[PDB]
């Protein structure tokens, strides 16, 4: 005679991104057409005193 | 038919009833769709402009 007794779940840690700490050091963007981009580039002018 | 002599031979048949067949002649033409395009028209995206 057998029996099963139950059937027990396991209760992840569901962890986001902007609740972490390190999410401060990230500007967070969401941008659909980033698979169209192929290098985005920054440029500065800089004139010393 | 015209009506003849005293007893020269001439036809007795009316309504000859020959038939025609169908002569058959398909036609053909292939066109073509790349798999981007059908990836663009059916799985639209409810991305950007």
């Amino acid at each position: 005679f057998e029996a099963i007794f139950g059937t027990f779940c396991n209760r992840l840690e569901w962890v986001y991104f902007l609740t972490s700490g390190l999410a401060a050091a990230a500007h967070a963007i969401k941008f659909h057409d980033l698979n169209k981009l192929t290098t985005g580039k920054m440029l500065f002018h800089v004139q010393v005193p | 038919r015209v009506a003849s002599g005293a007893g020269l031979p001439t036809s007795r048949q009316t309504t000859i009833m020959v038939t025609k067949y169908s002569e058959k002649s398909p036609i053909t033409i292939p066109f073509e769709l790349s798999a981007a395009c059908l990836t663009y028209l059916r799985e639209t995206f409810e991305g950007t402009i």
